[PDB]
């Protein structure tokens, strides 16, 4: 419960700690939502460099390309090309779930790397990369393609992974995708998405442009931008197919290279994560005439709206099945609301996540009677902030690329009942006595998408917010 | 679907028939998946000696490494100093990863900053990032010291940390007396343990090199202790406890145990405890300096001997019985303190446990990995237990270290079937546990995927993982454990014998088939 | 047959085809065995609610009890006194069993004598056995005290312990001044915990009843601690550690932690440590007496209140967070010592671990058993963890205790599905874990057979055992653990969450089937 | 040590005792002499234990319930009395069996009447009859019930024989009353005898004198093998490879039906003479079945036993005997070749119950080891006669050894290995003396037969040569 004026003075008080340059910059990235102002480019700046030394929560373009977009593709082998760290820290930390026989026909949770030594800095890595590809082919013969995910040194030493990908791909008749996602590029994970989208466009997506053997139907769709965190994409797919659609592809959670290559054959692209995949979606409309549309599968209100809006793009038979799906799941999510909404209603949440969920999960919190009093993104752009101001309440606090110090002081003043953020934030706020839920990894739970996911989401917010541990932090003698 | 009073998470939700059918339809329609008979064929091939030979012929490809990069170690070293902010000059993505890696192992906050060098600074260098970064970090987070290391971008471009820091002070971005020790930590050299050595030697230099005139060896009557890269809270605590029990004055140089274990009492403490600047400045006055993990403290050793004039003792890591004995006897020689009755009794309680558990431990075969000092101590203690360490893998090990371990193996009959591997990874190790199957693995959480692979060949071929090492991500609070000293040996012994007995219970739990051996008493 | 370099013990030797064929021929030839279909039918029936109802109608038959007999507790109590020989007046077969039972739990020698009464004593009594037995015991084993209890034979015959000991001294078999406290400990009354209470009260009376005239409550500025029947070494140790950290003067009355943990250093020590006779003689001068397990110290309580005039505080066993807090705050009140920063920080580290692990603990369902104080403290801590203690079985519990536990359950939403059982045994509990299946059992080694039975119905029905209690015979060195205080709460929490995560790893290890959820990070 | 040194040790140890105990214990300690073969001329046994001296013995309930009856797998055995005896003896002895526990087999379960004081005051016969009904309701596949009396039963005047007779006739069940109260006798031994008489009177005398069973000339029973760690199975396999048909095993893995078939066999093969010589003598007297002692510890004894057994049959069995010996020759020769050099010359002291203190000596000698002292908790003079033939000149013999004597003998003699029980194990480990449990086999075994010898040798070697034993003294002392 804070007024606009109290939020504003909170911002000014917090920024008093900073040197002048950092103060002036950070003021541009903090704002109070106003329904009288709908264009984010009149109230908050975003997608700029982080100021040095302030403990940004952001990652890098390699995270956005290898960790996010390419890594989940399950039947390809993704090479972390550079020294050993990036590939090791990102090994299996993101729960982009898949079905496969790991080490045999799928490779997601494995770490393939060229493990650069100083000799590789001096002589270059292109000869090592070509030898590595042959060794990959010998030991992992069922791989259906290779990507090369560049780490910082690659571009800085003048290596030419595009030429290596061209030559070896032709030699071995294999899709080898060079990705120039070095972490010094851009300002955050975001540019890695875009680089990664362009790599799919340029090296994968057109493979079947001249083929006509796939059997299309009027109801073919692709799920664009769902990485199947804890099964999120499966709990979305089930609903789309119960509605009569045929989900040709999932980009890229549980995704295979073949379903990527088939995606230009679909009738409609369903975009969940706008931030990470709007680029390829625009490409597919311009080149193949495939329309795309944004949707939201967080909580029953948004899921129901999304199903109806998607069905309206097809015929009366799909619209009829849409209403059958809604009727089927109605008693189930209603039972979840009946149990958990009283246990959560009125509680106030602050979120800080990446490029989508900071706005996309708001409806689910509201379906449980909760209020999102603050939100923010690591790497969102102004089009994301435009969509955010529509979803967020009047006079709520918005923060772009928040610093550690800012998040801590905002929390201390606002005193939310629950915080939803990442692993680098979780243990700070638990020590302050504030219930915390991880909103990237779902705290090793989920799925959260769809009707089946809402039940888990509700169970999880309740188990944490109402837990006995929180009353016990103050020793009785202090 | 969900039933409200028994909600299912992904497991076992997706085993419901409707999800099962949906997933089969996805595979058949759009995945163009190799047929199951081919997958079974290739899998079986990956368990053979033929595949192992091709596997060990790799030169350019690494798969499932068992090491990380230098700055991770620099960060952990820096966290052991009072009110010190680790600061990595270079690209910010690295710091997100270092923090998350340690967050997941310790289940604790991990504070570290970047100066967010971008593609533009790849052409004009990162001097400006250092000026604003140091000023911003000092003002915002109020450390008493900033310990600077580098990411590989900064190393490739060639930024001169010393000049960049000096210029930051010259131009007034931070005060001239404010401590900013530094070390170059290229990720394409060595591993995370190398970054710990480099960072520590940089901090030692900062506080002692230009002040040696007034120092006198032994004048403070203390022993310095350098722990190295250490991720068990219990190992910091047992060393301090044993020296205190002995009445030995000591200074633990790099001591993160408080900042990695703050209480949840309603406030977040960015800093807690740690070695003080005064302790570093006074360290040359100690009687000597003991390195607990000498095989990754070679640079520190040269500085301590070459500048402080200490005669660093030739001691192995204090793991197991013999090497804890040797540590305590050498500390007694240096300090003049006798080994007290409490430690003698603790030693004899460890030996008692060895006599109690030897019949289940005897002959048991292990594959294991980790950093060099940890691995050789685990090997040594396994031999003392009458166990056979069949597959000894140290990805970041070197030839001189391997020779040392091979000599330890040659001194014991329990080493006759053991091989030491250096530069090999967990995909190499997977092969060895198929072709020359041991009874258990001792390793970090990455070993869970090897256990999974072995079970897929068959229950009779499954090699269970025992989690000892770093990182451990899939169990809670094992970072509180101890592996050093008599106390660590007792913990390791207990874990090993009970892993054996748990597996034997599983294999004898089948009623009327194998439960003739499901004994109540073992 | 055997292969010399790969020798097989019973498992898996008897799975060889020749042994398998021989065993089948023995069955078919000579055992007149019921057909397998009939065995399966009857087994299935034993898992049903119908069978459970018949099972709970038992009045005369006990099956797989979860208690022992009084003298076992008297023996454990006596062992906690300095140079004290436990002496059980009656039949010697009992003493072989008490010693062996403790031998197998502590993996340590257990000294106890009998005076070997035989059938002839049913005519003339056991007086001569007492005279020669005390004389022989004192001369041969040189104790400084002999603490006498009784077997059921001696109770039925009616031997007057007081008179027999007095006449032993009168007739010169032992010196008049030699301490020989005694207690009648009939196995047909109560359970092993009652024997502890009886023995302690006898020892307390021996050293204080006839010397109260010079006593002044509070004059020695100490707090007496009575631990009760306690089989975790860590529990004696944590209590002494915490009181020492607070600077509280205390006397732990019955302290066997040294004699149950002597070093293997080349000599056997029949006695070590223990409460001194002087500590018992001086105990009335303490400020107060705190009973750590009040639900089996009722007779002791009446004596310290009625004779020593202490106002025994109303405290639960110090298990879990709230009850450790209450223990320390009461100790602070009595002693005048503040709770120091070390214990406040330890407390907050426990709370931190609770926040770290609450998502995997939440809602987990448990069946559990043991002695009354242990069981209620485990129930309390489970509630604090957000776990559901569904089946709470205390074979030796009483109605007043059950009402206390039912009150604790009713004050927490996590108690809504829980039932407390008294007078029921592990055959009763087996039924409950079939008909109302929990996620795990917390219990002693006898629980392994329940886990076996549940697996036989199917893997989806298996209830894994977590070993916390007494006796634990099929794992090594768990008697070194702690369950009291913050330290024990930390150990229990860690064991519980990691048992949950080990089982989840097992259920998700199936390649391509369930390993979508085989997460590296949990 | 030397004869004169051993006698001096005995007298020195005995100085600590009061005069009455000194005079008694002197009679139970002796130094073996080749000239003296009759043990009733050099050592006293099977007498009461002296009070307060920490005997290692148990009681008659242990000998009846724990030893003889408990292993019978398809009967339910009631520990009748208060809760201790049945709980302490629950699953402590590794008498192995094949069954579905709780359904058709019951060995590792503890059935008890859990006496309360009301049962002392009013008697337990009514409780016992109700308990029997409850057993029948919840364990319908049981094939018989035994009632193992604990100390109070006789002392309060209960009549378990009447209950068993009445309930047996009402229910058409074999219900066996056993008066094995621990106050009877002086040790486990009388419990064996009581238990043998109960089998005779209530099982053989009630379901063992009309056939319908198909006999062969090669039918034998294994008498006195309780299948510790599978010992009886690793013996049975050899007997049947030799052409014999093992109709029954008493009592390890034993069913009541096979026990009741035993009066139909042609030869009783007695392993544990102490515990089952009684029923063996009865079966010879009443059914004309001969019995013979044998020894399946180590190759030398196992080979000798197989040949001695086969010589009671015809040429076909004797031919098969030599085939068995030839089959296993390379296996046990490989064990000796590996382990004998690692054990030869080492000196062993043993202390066990009533058979193994002499029966295992040959197996130790097959590994080049020397048994320098041995003794029994509860043996009789016929056992000691057999022992002096197996033990070396001038070796130390102790009957019902006290804890103090055993420690002091060990300190002087300094054996390389001790083989005894769980109450002894942790004492001698602390002294730095390798110890192997010779009741429970330290959770290993089997030790009987050729397959058991491999395990025995592995076990003696792993323990005697273990690296832990050089570590007990701290380098700084
Ligand atoms: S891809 Fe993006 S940071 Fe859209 S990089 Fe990040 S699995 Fe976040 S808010 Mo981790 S733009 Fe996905 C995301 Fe959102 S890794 Fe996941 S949770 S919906
Ligand atoms: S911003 Fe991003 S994560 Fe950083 S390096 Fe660059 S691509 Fe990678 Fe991998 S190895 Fe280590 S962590 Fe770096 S310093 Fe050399
Ligand atoms: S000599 Fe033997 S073991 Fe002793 S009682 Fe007698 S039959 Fe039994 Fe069971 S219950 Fe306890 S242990 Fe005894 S004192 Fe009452
Ligand atoms: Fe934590």
């Amino acid at each position: 419960g804070m007024s606009r004026e109290e939020v504003e003075s909170l911002i000014q008080e917090v920024l008093e700690v900073y040197p002048e340059k950092a103060r002036k910059d950070r003021n541009k990235h903090l704002a109070v939502n106003d329904p009288a102002v709908t264009q984010s480019k009149k109230c908050i700046i975003s997608n700029k460099k982080s100021q040095p030394g302030l403990m940004t929560i952001r990652g890098c373009a390699y995270a956005g390309s290898k960790g996010v977009v390419w890594g989940p593709i399950k039947d390809m082998i993704h090479i972390s090309h550079g020294p050993v760290g990036c590939g090791q820290y990102s090994r299996a930390g993101r729960r982009n779930y898949y079905i496969g026989t790991t080490g045999v026909n799928a490779f997601v949770t494995m770490n393939f790397t060229s493990d650069f030594q100083e000799k590789d800095i001096v002589f270059g890595g292109d000869k090592k990369l070509a030898k590595l590809i042959d060794e990959v082919e010998t030991l992992f013969p069922l791989n259906k393609g290779i990507s090369v995910q560049s780490e910082c040194p690659i571009g800085l030493i003048g290596d030419d992974i595009e030429s290596v990908s061209k030559v070896k791909g032709a030699e071995l008749s294999k899709t080898i995708v060079p990705v120039r996602c070095e972490g010094f590029r851009g300002v955050s994970q975001s540019l890695g998405h875009h680089i990664a989208n362009d790599a799919v466009r340029d090296w994968v997506l057109g493979k079947r442009d001249e083929d006509t053997t796939f059997a299309s139907t009027p109801y073919d769709v692709a799920i664009i931008g769902d990485y199947n965190i804890g099964g999120d994409a499966w709990s979305s797919r089930i609903l789309l197919e119960e509605m009569g659609l045929r989900c040709v592809a999932q980009w890229s959670g549980d995704g295979s290279i073949s379903e990527i290559e088939l995606t230009p054959k679909v009738k409609l692209n369903l975009v969940h994560c706008y931030r990470s995949m709007n680029y390829i979606s625009r490409h597919m409309e311009e080149k193949y005439g495939i329309p795309w549309m944004e949707y939201n599968f967080f909580g029953p209100t948004k899921t129901i709206e999304s199903l109806r809006a998607i069905a309206a793009k097809f015929d009366e038979s799909i619209q009829k099945k849409c209403e059958e799906v809604i009727a089927k799941y109605k008693p189930e999510w209603e039972a979840v609301v009946a149990k958990y909404r009283p246990r959560l209603e009125g509680k106030r949440v602050m979120l800080y996540i990446g490029g989508l969920r900071p706005r996309h999960v708001i409806g689910a919190y509201e379906d449980l009677g909760m209020e999102v009093v603050g939100t923010g993104y690591e790497f969102a752009h102004n089009d994301d902030y435009d969509r955010t101001m529509k979803e967020m309440g009047d006079s709520t606090l918005l923060y772009d690329d928040v610093t550690g110090y800012e998040f801590e002081e905002f929390v201390k003043r606002i005193k939310p009942d629950l915080i939803g953020s990442g692993i680098k934030e979780k243990f700070i706020f638990q020590k302050m006595g504030i219930p915390f839920r991880e909103m990237h990894s779902w705290d090793y739970s989920g799925p959260y998408h769809g009707f089946d996911g809402f039940a888990i989401f509700a169970r999880d917010m309740d188990m944490t917010l109402n837990n006995p541990c929180w009353k016990k932090l103050q020793a009785p003698w202090e | 679907s969900q039933q409200v009073d028994k909600i299912k998470a992904s497991y076992p939700l997706f085993l419901d028939q409707d999800y099962k059918d949906m997933l089969a339809k996805k595979r058949d329609g759009f995945e163009e998946k190799y047929p199951q008979d081919k997958i079974d064929e290739v899998f079986q091939w990956t368990t053979t000696k033929e595949y192992q030979e091709l596997n060990f012929q790799r030169e350019a490809l690494t798969v499932n490494p068992a090491k990380a990069c230098q700055p991770l170690g620099a960060v952990l070293c820096a966290l052991g100093f009072e009110k010190t902010m680790p600061y990595v000059h270079g690209s910010q993505g690295c710091v997100a990863y270092y923090r998350s890696y340690f967050n997941r192992h310790f289940r604790e906050p991990v504070s570290c900053v970047s100066d967010s060098m971008t593609e533009d600074a790849a052409v004009f260098g990162g001097q400006q990032n250092m000026k604003d970064g140091l000023q911003n970090c000092k003002a915002t987070y109020k450390p008493d010291m900033i310990a600077v290391s580098t990411t590989c971008m900064a190393e490739v471009i060639g930024d001169d940390l010393n000049a960049f820091i000096n210029n930051s002070k010259k131009e007034g971005f931070i005060p001239d007396e404010f401590p900013v020790p530094f070390a170059h930590t290229p990720s394409f050299v060595g591993s995370h343990v190398t970054g710990w050595d480099n960072m520590f030697e940089g901090i030692a230099r900062y506080f002692t090199l230009k002040s040696m005139d007034d120092k006198v060896v032994g004048s403070n009557k203390k022993i310095n202790i350098v722990p190295g890269f250490e991720t068990y809270l219990g190992n910091f605590r047992v060393i301090k406890r044993m020296l205190s029990e002995m009445g030995v004055g000591y200074s633990l140089l790099s001591d993160p145990e408080e900042v990695l274990d703050t209480p949840a009492d309603g406030q977040f403490r960015m800093y807690a405890g740690g070695t003080t600047q005064e302790e570093m400045k006074d360290a040359p006055n100690a009687l000597n300096t003991v390195l607990l993990q000498p095989w990754h403290l070679e640079k520190t050793k040269k500085f301590v001997e070459g500048t402080w004039k200490h005669e660093v003792p030739k001691l192995n890591i204090p793991m197991g019985l013999d090497w804890t004995d040797e540590f305590l006897m050498k500390v007694s020689e240096i300090s003049g303190q006798p080994i007290p009755a409490s430690l003698t009794k603790e030693r004899g309680r460890l030996v008692d446990m060895m006599t109690d558990s030897h019949t289940w431990l005897h002959g048991k075969r292990f594959a294991l990995w980790g950093d060099p000092d940890f691995v050789m101590g685990l090997v040594k203690f396994l031999l003392e237990l009458g166990c056979e360490p069949v597959h000894i893998l140290c990805h970041n090990g070197n030839k001189r270290w391997k020779k040392a371990v091979d000599a330890i193996l040659a001194a014991s009959p329990y080493g006759k079937n053991a091989t030491v591997y250096i530069g090999k990874d967990l995909w190499h190790l997977r092969s060895l546990v198929f072709t020359d199957k041991p009874d258990f693995m001792i390793g970090n959480s990455y070993g869970k995927f090897i256990q999974r692979d072995t079970l897929h060949k068959g229950k009779e071929f499954e090699v269970p993982l025992i989690r000892i090492g770093f990182p451990i991500f899939d169990r809670h609070h094992l970072h509180r454990s101890t592996t050093l000293g008599y106390e660590g040996a007792m913990q390791i012994l207990t874990t090993l014998v009970n892993s054996i007995l748990e597996r034997l219970d599983e294999e004898t739990r089948g009623m009327q088939a194998t439960d003739y051996n499901h004994d109540l008493v073992r």
